[PDB]
């Protein structure tokens, strides 16, 4: 019986949340996914286009967001933001090269005008690779305490392992039952 | 005869590129059944022969130089003369099956437009206008035609989404309706 769906079992019958979940390539989102839908695979039907990477929960979505490519189609977005309640930020945290470009990809995801309200849960991944940033450290990489206005949390995870996944999106639930 | 050992070699050449696309290439390379330029790797790609789309469209989809240069000139060999945008598009995914990754789709679309835009002069007022079009449209397929979308854009927000990409204005409503109508009837076709 789905453990992390439990986490969000009162929201209300609420109305429909959405989750968006971004990070650099290699930061662990696929691997997240699959501990979500507790590792159960179907034969989909293909159709062309963009990977889509989601698992519902009912009263609650987590989608996949990729972020790749140029800054010129990024206004097609906008519409997708308009109704989400959360955005999860997966930082590789052993991936002490990029720890930068994963804060200007959050900073901007951060401006959208359309995430105004949404609620902010960072996983510091890959905690078990022994030179891994921690949590306190990917704090101050990422930013987040010049933050304002937003209701933010960082949980330090291992995505292979399933472990801090519960913790964070427990925090999550809290989060959106409140409102 | 010398010549059914051409066809032997051919053969493994091109199941090799079945199974890892660069492989396949550097073993047609080094067995003087294939030129390595950009040029004559992509009439291979083109061609298609005996190979599987989906390896062409990893190919393709690479970002190292020579693939870049490929993506390219297979992109030339591509004829849109008095296509619509969406026919074109339908005639271009045919050749390869399209990555899932959105900084591959980007370099292709974009790729995609400028020689839609050649093939087709004045139809946009620029490339980049035909670039995000057919990006959005790479989009609209995806949200109508994959399962994991719940909640389908009908055409009001499909035309609220395109809003601003003219040039910092609109492209006609009728051209969107059109576009918005031909993929909702008629999904992107898998090769
Ligand atoms: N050590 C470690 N590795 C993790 C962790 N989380 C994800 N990974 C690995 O990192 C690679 C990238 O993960 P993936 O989930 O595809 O990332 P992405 O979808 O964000 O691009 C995968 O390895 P591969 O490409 O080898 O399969 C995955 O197994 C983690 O907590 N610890
Ligand atoms: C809700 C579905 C809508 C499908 C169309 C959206 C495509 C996005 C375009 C963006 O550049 C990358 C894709 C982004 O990764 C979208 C993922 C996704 O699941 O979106
Ligand atoms: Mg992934
Ligand atoms: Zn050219």
């Amino acid at each position: 019986g789905n453990i992390f769906a439990n986490l969000f079992k009162g929201l209300f019958g609420k109305k429909e949340m959405r989750i968006l979940m971004v990070g650099l390539d290699a930061a662990g989102k696929t691997t997240i996914l699959y501990k979500l839908k507790l590792g159960e695979i179907v034969t989909t039907i293909p159709t062309i286009g963009f990977n889509v990477e989601t698992v519902e929960y009912k009263n609650i979505s987590f989608t996949v967001w990729d972020v790749g490519g140029q800054d010129k189609i990024r206004p097609l977005w906008r519409h997708y933001f308009q109704n989400t309640q959360g955005l999860i930020f997966v930082v590789d945290s052993n991936d002490r090269e990029r720890v930068n470009e994963a804060r200007e990809e959050l900073m901007r995801m951060l401006a959208e005008d359309e995430l105004r309200d949404a609620v902010l849960l960072v996983f510091a991944n890959k905690q078990d690779l022994p030179n891994a940033m921690n949590a306190a450290e990917i704090t101050d990489k990422l930013g987040l305490h010049s933050l304002r206005h937003r209701n933010w949390y960082i949980q330090a995870t291992c995505a292979t392992s399933g472990d801090g996944l519960y913790e964070g999106l427990d925090w999550l639930s809290n989060q959106l039952r409140n409102q | 005869s010398k010549t059914l050992q051409r066809n032997r070699k051919m053969a493994m050449g091109r199941k090799k590129f079945n199974m890892d696309p660069k492989k396949g290439i550097q073993f047609l390379v080094e067995n003087e059944l294939l030129q390595n330029t950009p040029e004559e790797i992509a009439r291979f790609l083109y061609k298609g022969e005996g190979l599987n789309k989906t390896a062409i469209g990893d190919y393709l989809g690479e970002r190292e130089e020579l693939n870049l240069a490929v993506l390219h000139a297979f992109v030339d060999l591509h004829e849109f003369t008095d296509l619509n945008l969406v026919q074109a598009l339908r005639q271009f995914l045919w050749s390869f099956r399209l990555p899932g990754e959105a900084q591959k789709i980007d370099r292709m679309m974009e790729a995609f437009a400028q020689r839609y835009c050649l093939c087709n002069p004045g139809v946009f007022q620029s490339t980049d206008t035909c670039y995000v079009l057919s990006y959005s449209v790479i989009m609209l397929n995806t949200d109508l035609h994959n399962p994991n979308v719940r909640d389908k854009m009908g055409l009001e927000r499909f035309v609220a989404m395109n809003r601003g990409i003219n040039e910092g204005g609109d492209l006609p409503e009728e051209l969107l309706r059109n576009l918005y109508d031909s993929i909702r009837n008629e999904p992107f076709k898998i090769p």
